[PDB]
């Protein structure tokens, strides 16, 4: 036999997959939200509400493709239709 | 489309690079189902757009 | 001895298309329906057009034409008229039509847009495509000219002429990684993925699979609006069961009486 | 008016694309 | 003459459309873009709107009276 | 609002104390009790003591006002059921920030008690079914009773924000961030108040689904709001930790100094201090911080991985003994958070001897995904000799991920012609051909005797 080495250390090193790792985020069970209805001191349910473009684009779920149609392509041109002035 | 005749911008290479972005075979091929069985052809068939004229010689 | 088992697994579900896979079917089974969604499932169109005064700058028959080729609402109604050519009237019957006029003059100035809102039908259900996007246009009228009709629309299928059929493209599919080979490729990663592909993104097309069947057709029917995406699939069903149940009615007699 | 806008500013293409000269498929005469 | 009611290929009702998209040019649109906004999918019903060449725009210069 | 007056028995409504100091809450029972004043000044000043940031007092205030419900009030129970429900709903409130001389139970069995005297009056009310919802989430089972009793306070008169988005916490501990995502939207709509940035649950289910530009857009309003809230800031730290090679000042400082000095009980923000000191080289800060990272945490998520950080602080320094324990309970504790803690005791069961269950520990490590480091572990020690295709199979399908890859291979070569001996001898003949070369361009090395024997063999 050949005397391989006995992996008994990190040597690689294992930086790669200890980085990648996505910790879950668990600071609090209520996902960092006190669920109660008593705390609710204050209200911002007046008219001129208190609200930004950053918050208003959080509350839709997905709604954010095929870019090439305007592309320059010098041997492609654009159409012609009936008027009603001309030469 | 621009098909003057001697512009040498356009080629057959640059014409299928573009319809490979559009989710094509890059020759024009396409793979048909038969109408009849519905089975597919087991070659590719060559098809798009041509323009057609009908002449005036009816039967 | 027997049939086979079907499932049936929706995909997309619109008003303007379905969506839909069939495992465990024949190959002629799953493309026969797709026939029957083109060419023998029943619609409501125009096929009977009395001109009274036409002075548009088209021909006569190039109204009655484009008038055929619009769609009307069918859903509700289609499977309760006769055909034309069954019914008992001497002309047309509400069981067997519906009747649509057209009265419309260019008074004005400026051009009229003769369009499928000018279509009055008798029954307020088979309507062109307008309840809930623009109109189709008819013709195009000048300052003095007009076009008075009237028209009546009946049952037919698409196998007499195309007005009847009720879709706008049946995207069939079955295998959709190269499993079964029954196309060859000369060059087989020049060649673009499905939508269904299976595949990651090394590989070109699925290894040979000697003994198999197709199974796992998808479909994609789209509707022109004269029925509903998912009534045409019904009704296709409903069409081809039917020819089947009049072909084995037709062979009984022929069996018995031999 | 945006046919002339889209032809001056996709022929200069022919131009800006400096680098791959390579391709085959097309030929041209050189006498003598 | 004037647009067909249906993409001859597929079957797709275009009729409506040309109102629609003459109107999305003018708008800014590339023609591509018009014909995707409209929801034309297929190469069969785009050929129908880039390819319809309208003529009865011409026919109606041609008065009867008035 | 800061002063307020008190009703007396002659001439009310003249004496009024500032609120600013911090006075007894001893004589405060005292002497609303010996001038007879209305239940609704209870929980009024009550409010006051809960805006100056004090939640001892508000709850211990309030605490003796069942005695006094109605002495001669004229039929005031209805403002009696509402100071109890404060009594049954912030006990649960404070069981999850427990100290250091309570336990959970001490403030479950408060909480449970004097709900039942809560419903004597009004049951099924506004705020009594969040009660009997929540108790449910402090044992940790029983998820849909609890789902179910939060969607009674639609039906019943759903006056909050909050009254819906109990649903979402009992969505997201199923693994269904489809339908919490949708419980979430509610929150933002109306902007309530709640210190607790509410925003904060919404960016918290905005890291799943490859949602990167909405999640640091829900943390970025909860910071500019209060910089106080550190659970906005470490979830950036954990969003960019997977860049190593770029932004590493903010990921260290921005992210680490500063979330550390502003709260250093947080066992996440010192777990990641941790392991970013880790790769700089400096051990002597790692096994202090994640002592304290392990003692004040209570779920199974964060001890696995304090304990996987002790153990390999402890493997680079030759300290294996200490290492194995934390390494077994890092698995012992929570098994299914990742492939790390199978991969620790793996290299670790190496030591001793025991190479036995390194293998099947190892074997956990592949149902997850292989890796290009993981298949010359078990490679290495494989215990397959002869005739043994149970242990053999797994050598040759090791082999061939590192045979394709070139992370400077140098005896991947000499393990393939070990097992190829007894099958067919022109492989074991081709790797020993490659292996000849391969062991000359680190050094003028002649190769050792053992390889020339065997390829002659
Ligand atoms: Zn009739
Ligand atoms: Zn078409």
């Amino acid at each position: 036999t050949y005397p391989f080495d006995q992996n008994r250390f990190v040597q690689y090193k294992a930086t790669s997959l200890e980085k990648q790792h996505k910790h879950d985020l668990l600071t609090e069970p209520d996902l960092g939200v006190t669920i109660d209805l008593i705390n609710p001191d204050t209200y911002r349910i007046d008219p001129n509400v208190l609200l930004d473009p950053a918050d208003e684009k959080l509350l839709e779920e997905e709604i954010q493709r095929s870019q090439q149609h305007a592309k320059v392509v010098p041997w492609m041109r654009k159409t012609e239709y009936i008027s009603t002035e001309f030469n | 489309g621009d098909a003057t005749p001697f512009n040498d911008a356009v080629n057959v290479q640059k014409i299928s690079n573009l319809l490979s972005d559009y989710g094509y075979h890059l020759r024009g091929n396409e793979v048909l189902y038969n109408g009849f069985t519905g089975r597919k052809i087991t070659s590719q068939i060559f098809i798009g757009p041509t323009y057609y004229q009908r002449l005036k010689h009816m039967v | 001895p027997y049939a086979n088992q079907p499932t049936v697994r929706i995909t997309e579900l619109t008003d303007e298309n379905v969506k839909f896979i069939i495992e465990n079917t024949d190959l002629a089974v799953a493309n026969s329906i797709r026939r029957v969604f083109i060419a023998e499932v029943p619609i409501i169109a125009i096929d009977w057009v009395q001109i009274d005064a036409n002075s548009s700058v088209l021909h006569d028959e190039f109204i009655a034409h484009r008038l055929g080729l619009i769609p009307l609402t069918s859903d509700d109604i289609v499977d309760k008229l006769q055909y034309s050519r069954d019914c008992t009237c001497e002309e047309f019957c509400p069981e067997c039509s519906v009747e649509f006029t057209l009265d419309v003059r260019c008074n004005e100035d400026q051009t009229r847009h003769v369009t499928s809102r000018d279509l009055i039908s008798n029954s307020p259900r088979v309507i062109p495509v307008t309840s809930r996007q623009d109109d189709i246009l008819i013709v195009k009228l000048r300052k003095g000219q007009e076009l008075r009709l009237r028209a009546y629309a009946k049952k037919g299928f698409g196998k007499e002429h195309a007005k009847w059929n009720p879709t706008a493209g049946v995207a069939f599919e079955y295998d959709p990684d190269n499993a079964l080979r029954h196309t060859v490729y000369p060059k087989p990663e020049e060649w673009p993925k499905s939508e269904y592909s299976e595949l990651d993104e090394d590989e070109s097309q699925a290894p040979y699979d000697p003994n198999g069947k197709p199974e796992r057709f998808y479909y994609n029917v789209e509707s022109c609006g004269s029925l509903r995406p998912e009534t045409i699939v019904l009704s296709a069903l409903s069409g081809l069961k039917k020819k089947l149940s009049d072909l084995q009615t037709q062979l009984s007699h022929e069996i018995q009486s031999d | 008016e945006w046919n002339i806008v889209e032809s001056e500013k996709a022929l200069v293409a022919e131009s800006h694309n400096m680098k791959n000269q390579q391709m085959d498929p097309f030929t041209r005469r050189q006498c003598k | 003459m004037i647009i067909p009611v249906r993409c001859f290929t597929c079957g797709k009702i275009v009729g409506n459309k040309w109102e629609a998209y003459l109107g999305l040019l003018q708008a800014e649109y590339t023609e591509g873009d018009a014909l995707d906004a409209l929801g034309l999918k297929r190469y069969c019903c785009r050929r129908m709107l880039l390819a319809h060449v309208d003529l009865i725009e011409k026919l109606l210069n041609y008065a009867p009276l008035e | 609002r800061g002063s307020i007056e008190i009703p007396l028995r002659d001439t009310d409504e003249v004496i009024e104390l500032d609120f600013d100091q911090l006075p007894e809450g001893d004589e405060v029972i005292s002497i609303l009790k010996q001038e007879h004043t209305q239940l609704h000044i209870w929980i009024a000043l009550a409010l006051e003591y809960y805006k100056q940031g004090k939640t001892e007092e508000f709850v211990k205030l309030l605490e003796a006002a069942r005695i006094d419900g109605n002495l001669d009030y004229r039929d005031h129970e209805k403002d009696q059921m509402t100071c109890l429900d404060t009594l049954a709903a912030y006990y649960v409130q404070q069981a999850r920030k427990e100290k250091n001389k309570d336990n959970k139970k001490d403030l479950i069995t408060q909480a449970t008690l004097l709900y039942t005297m809560a419903d004597k009056i009004i049951m099924y009310d506004q705020n009594h079914l969040l009660g009997r919802a929540c108790f449910c989430l402090l044992e940790g089972d029983k998820m849909d009773q609890a789902d179910a009793q939060f969607h009674f306070v639609l039906n019943q008169s759903p006056n909050n924000i909050p009254a819906l988005l109990g649903k979402a916490c009992i969505s997201f501990n199923k693994k269904d961030y489809r339908g919490a995502l949708a419980y979430y939207k509610k929150a933002l709509r109306t902007n309530p108040g709640c210190p607790a940035e509410v925003r904060l649950g919404m960016g918290h289910c905005f890291v799943k689904l490859n949602k990167l530009e909405k999640a640091r857009l829900a943390f970025s309003r909860a910071l500019e709001l209060n910089s106080k809230c550190v659970g906005a800031l470490v979830g950036l730290a954990v969003l960019e930790l997977n860049n190593k090679e770029a932004d590493s000042i903010k990921n260290g400082v921005q992210l680490l100094s500063r979330a550390y000095t502003i709260d250093p009980s947080n066992p996440m923000v010192l777990n990641h201090l941790a392991n970013h000191f880790f790769f700089k080289k400096d051990y002597s800060k790692v096994q202090h911080l994640a002592l304290h990272a392990f003692h004040n945490t209570e779920v199974e998520a964060m001890q696995a991985e304090s304990c996987y950080q002790l153990a390999r602080s402890f493997h680079v320094q030759e300290d294996y003994d200490q290492a194995f324990q934390y390494y077994y309970q890092a698995t012992q504790f929570a098994s299914s958070s990742f492939v790390l803690p199978f991969f620790g005791l793996g290299q670790m069961y190496i030591y001793r001897g025991d190479k036995e269950n390194a293998s099947q520990c190892f074997e956990k490590v592949l149902k997850a995904y292989p890796n290009n480091y993981e298949t010359m572990k078990i490679l290495g020690s494989l215990y397959a000799a002869s005739e043994d295709q149970e242990k053999r199979d797994i050598a040759k399908g090791h082999l061939k991920k590192v045979t394709e890859q070139y992370p400077d291979d140098v005896e991947a070569w000499i393990e393939l012609a070990q097992i190829l001996e007894q099958t067919d001898i022109q492989g074991a003949l081709s790797a020993y051909g490659t292996a000849t070369r391969i062991l000359q361009e680190k050094v003028q090395a002649d190769v050792p005797p053992e390889i020339l024997n065997n390829v002659g063999a």
